[PDB]
């Protein structure tokens, strides 16, 4: 609703993480 | 009532700090990215993986101008499954008090270190998540007013967007309360919402 | 399945964005954020012709509006659906 704000970006993945 | 500058400081430390332990304890990304570290006098785990932490960092500078006028109820980690609905939630509800109480500021390191403590240990009490499991972080305000999105508004390469009912409603949720905290000026309650099968 | 306020069909959040910038001299910020999300909805659903349409629309009603508060109320929206479209899109919406 209205009043519920979240970050239009999602975090990097568990993937994402499996090389770096 | 408003918080000041430096309760607003406060919290986002302290939620930086809960939101790894979380994404830890709950297995969200792999123990290996993890490095023990100390806040307030206790253990806990803090991710080493750049990408990661600054997501984590812009998500809460921008939730930063917004505590400070006390305009937020919930901060909510979310955690999604791997078809995207969530399964569990930790939310952070933060209220005003309206004199007896402890000093928040006096008090930093044994108020909130009780909440880190119960985090630790929270694995306990939930059913183990599936894997594949994401994670999002939500904020809820206590009006649907404009000046949140002006506020919240403040890294181009960050912004924010009204959530939905698909980003929120889960289904036949249970509750397990963690922690509550009464303060000077800050009363504060972390309790955990999760999918009754998961 | 984008809606604002259960308008689905493009005509019929025409009729309902107009009625309402020319019924209303001090709207409900409850509502703006509904456009902005409307806005936002559209173009996590591919609809970029309709928010195209609906952006010049209300810019069009809203800066002809008398009052100060439609006017802000337009680059409120707007600079909300950019932040959104060049983060998308790498791209903002040109507007004249």
């Amino acid at each position: 609703t209205a009043n519920i704000l979240k970050p239009l970006m999602s975090p990097p993945s568990r993937e994402e993480i499996m090389a770096t | 009532l408003n918080f000041g500058q430096v309760v607003a400081d406060v919290l986002c430390e302290f939620l930086e700090v809960a939101v790894h332990l979380i994404l830890y304890v709950r297995e969200v990304y792999p123990v290996g990215i993890f490095q023990k570290r100390k806040k307030y006098n206790v253990p806990v785990q803090m991710s080493c993986h750049p990408e990661l932490n600054q997501y984590i960092q812009d998500t809460l500078h921008c939730v930063k101008p917004l505590l400070e006028k006390n305009d937020v109820e919930k901060v909510v980690v979310v955690i999604l499954d791997k078809e995207h609905r969530p399964v569990e939630k930790f939310v952070f509800e933060i209220t005003q008090p309206p004199i007896s109480s402890d000093s928040l500021l006096s008090h930093v390191e044994q108020l909130l270190a009780a909440f880190i403590l119960k985090i630790s240990v929270c694995d306990a009490v939930l059913d183990h998540n599936p894997p594949g499991c994401t994670f999002t972080v939500l904020v809820h305000t206590r009006e649907a007013a404009t000046r949140n999105m002006e506020k919240i508004q403040v890294i181009k390469d960050f912004p924010w967007i009204l959530a939905d009912e698909q980003d929120v409603h889960m289904h036949d949720p249970r509750l397990i309360p963690l922690k509550t905290m009464t303060s000077d000026i800050l009363k504060m309650q972390l309790y955990v919402e999760e999918r009754a099968h998961k | 399945a984008p809606n604002l306020a259960g308008a689905v069909e493009f005509n019929d959040v025409k009729t309902l964005l107009r009625e309402w910038i020319t019924t209303i001299s001090d709207p409900m910020e409850e509502d703006i954020l509904q456009v902005v999300k409307y806005c936002t909805d559209l173009i996590e659903e591919k609809d970029l012709e309709k928010l195209d349409l609906v952006i010049k629309y209300m810019k069009r009603l809203m800066q002809q509006s008398v009052e100060s508060v439609w006017n802000m109320a337009f680059d409120f929206i707007l600079d909300n659906v950019q932040v959104v479209l060049q983060q998308t899109y790498g791209s903002t919406l040109k507007v004249t």
